[PDB]
C-alpha cells in the first residue's frame, strides 16, 4: 500500500493579461491512491462551476489530473488552487503566480 | 517509436460507497480521445478529440459493451486480489493497467505493451516477446498461472500485432493535421530581479505538441544545469502543453545567458535570450 | 478498439 504526495502547479493558459479572459490551470500530479479534491479558489471563496480533465496514470502508476476554469486577470483578485488528499494533513493551497 | 495508442484501466473497489469503479481513458501519442467511466449516468464511452468524432454510433457502442463486461471481469479480479494479499474486506484498492502498441516506420508493430500494477506497486507485466510475464510478488504467479492456462498471452500478442496497429493506422489517418504535425513553442524570456544585484531569467516555452521538448540555460557556452530551476511539463489545457526553465544570474551579465529550445516541431533548435523592453 | 478483457486476475 504504497501513497505518494499531489504535486501541484496553479498556472494559466496563455499569459496573464489583466481584463482579458483566461483560463485557471491547478495540475495535480504523481498522486496515490486516486481519491483527490481540488478547488479553485478567487479570493479566498472558492470558484463554482470547474471542469477536470480524465482521471489518468503515468508509467510510474502516479495518478494526474487538470482541474480548469475561464478566468480574468487582474490587478486586485487573487487566485490559488486548494488540494487535498489523504496523505495532507490538512488541505494545500498553492498561489497563482502569473510568472509561473 | 515513430507514433503509439494506449489504453490506461483503472479499476477501484468501494467499500461500503459502492461497486468497483472502473475508468477506461486512450491515448494516441500525447492526445486523449476516448473515455469510459462506469459509475457514470449511463455508461457509455464518450469522445475527447475531434478526430474520434467522426466515428458511427456503431464504435462508440462496441466500445461501450466491451467496457461493460470489462468492468465486471475486473470486479472479480479486485475480489481475487485482496484474497491472494489476505487483505480485509474493508479497505479500497487498485487495479491499473496500461497497454498499447508502437507504432514502428516498418508499418507494422514496434512493441507490444502490456503492465498491470496493484496499489500503486508493480503486479504483472507481458515480457516484451508478448508470450512471456514478469510477477513481481507471489500473488502475481498466481494470476500468471492462470493467464497462461488461460492463453492471454497469445491472444495479446495477436491483438497488438494486428488490430491494435491497424486502429493506430487509422487514427493518425483520422487527424493527421494534429496528430501528424508538430507544433512549435512559443517563448520568450522574463527578466524580474530579485535584489539589486540578481534577477531571474525565466525561459518560457507554450503552446507545443507533442509533450517532448528540452530547454536549458547556459552562460558562454558552458551549461547551468546545476543552477538551471525547471517546472514538470504541465498541459496548457487544450492538447498543447507548457514549460519553463528559470536561472538566477548577477545584474550585468545577462546578456552571457542563453536559452537553449529543443522540439521536433522547430526545424532548427532555438537559441534565445533576453532582451529589455 | 480496446480488446475484450475475459480473464479475471
Amino acid at each position: 500500500m504504497i501513497q505518494r504526495t499531489p504535486k501541484i502547479q496553479v498556472y494559466s493558459r496563455h499569459p496573464a493579461e489583466n481584463g482579458k479572459s483566461n483560463f485557471l490551470n491547478c495540475y495535480v500530479s504523481g498522486f496515490h491512491p486516486s481519491d483527490i479534491e481540488v478547488d479553485l479558489l478567487k479570493n479566498g471563496e472558492r470558484i463554482e462551476k470547474v471542469e477536470h480533465s480524465d482521471l489518468s496514470f503515468s508509467k510510474d502508476w502516479s495518478f494526474y489530473l487538470l482541474y480548469y476554469t475561464e478566468f480574468t486577470p487582474t490587478e486586485k483578485d487573487e487566485y490559488a488552487c486548494r488540494v487535498n488528499h489523504v496523505t495532507l494533513s490538512q488541505p494545500k493551497i498553492v498561489k497563482w503566480d502569473r510568472d509561473m | 517509436g515513430s507514433h503509439s495508442m494506449r489504453y490506461f484501466y483503472t479499476a477501484m473497489s468501494r467499500p461500503g460507497r459502492g461497486e468497483p469503479r472502473f475508468i477506461a481513458v486512450g491515448y494516441v501519442d500525447d492526445t486523449q480521445f476516448v473515455r469510459f467511466d462506469s459509475d457514470a449516468a449511463s455508461p457509455r464511452t464518450e469522445p475527447r478529440a475531434p478526430w474520434i468524432e467522426q466515428e458511427g454510433p456503431e464504435y462508440w457502442d462496441r466500445n461501450t459493451q466491451i467496457f461493460k463486461t470489462n468492468t465486471q471481469t475486473y470486479r472479480e479480479s479486485l475480489r481475487n486480489l485482496r484474497g491472494y494479499y489476505n487483505q480485509s474486506e474493508a479497505g479500497s484498492h487498485i487495479i491499473q493497467r496500461m497497454y498499447g502498441c508502437d507504432l514502428g516506420p516498418d508499418g507494422r508493430l514496434l512493441r507490444g505493451h502490456d503492465q498491470s500494477a496493484y496499489d500503486g506497486k508493480d503486479y504483472i507485466a507481458l515480457n516484451e516477446d508478448l508470450s512471456s510475464w514478469t510477477a513481481a510478488d507471489t500473488a502475481a504467479q498466481i494470476t500468471q498461472r492462470k493467464w497462461e492456462a488461460a492463453r492471454v498471452a497469445e491472444q495479446l500478442r495477436a491483438y497488438l500485432e494486428g488490430l491494435c496497429v491497424e486502429w493506430l493506422r487509422r487514427y493518425l489517418e483520422n487527424g493527421k493535421e494534429t496528430l501528424q504535425r508538430a507544433d512549435p513553442p512559443k517563448t520568450h524570456v522574463t527578466h524580474h530581479p530579485v535584489s539589486d544585484h540578481e534577477a531571474t531569467l525565466r525561459c518560457w516555452a507554450l503552446g507545443f505538441y507533442p509533450a517532448e521538448i528540452t530547454l536549458t540555460w547556459q552562460r558562454d557556452g558552458e551549461d547551468q544545469t546545476q543552477d538551471t530551476e525547471l517546472v514538470e511539463t504541465r498541459p496548457a489545457g487544450d492538447r498543447t502543453f507548457q514549460k519553463w526553465a528559470a536561472v538566477v544570474v548577477p545584474s550585468g551579465e545577462e546578456q552571457r545567458y542563453t536559452c537553449h529550445v529543443q522540439h521536433e516541431g522547430l526545424p532548427k533548435p532555438l537559441t534565445l535570450r533576453w532582451e529589455p523592453s | 478498439l480496446p480488446p475484450l478483457d475475459i480473464t479475471p486476475y
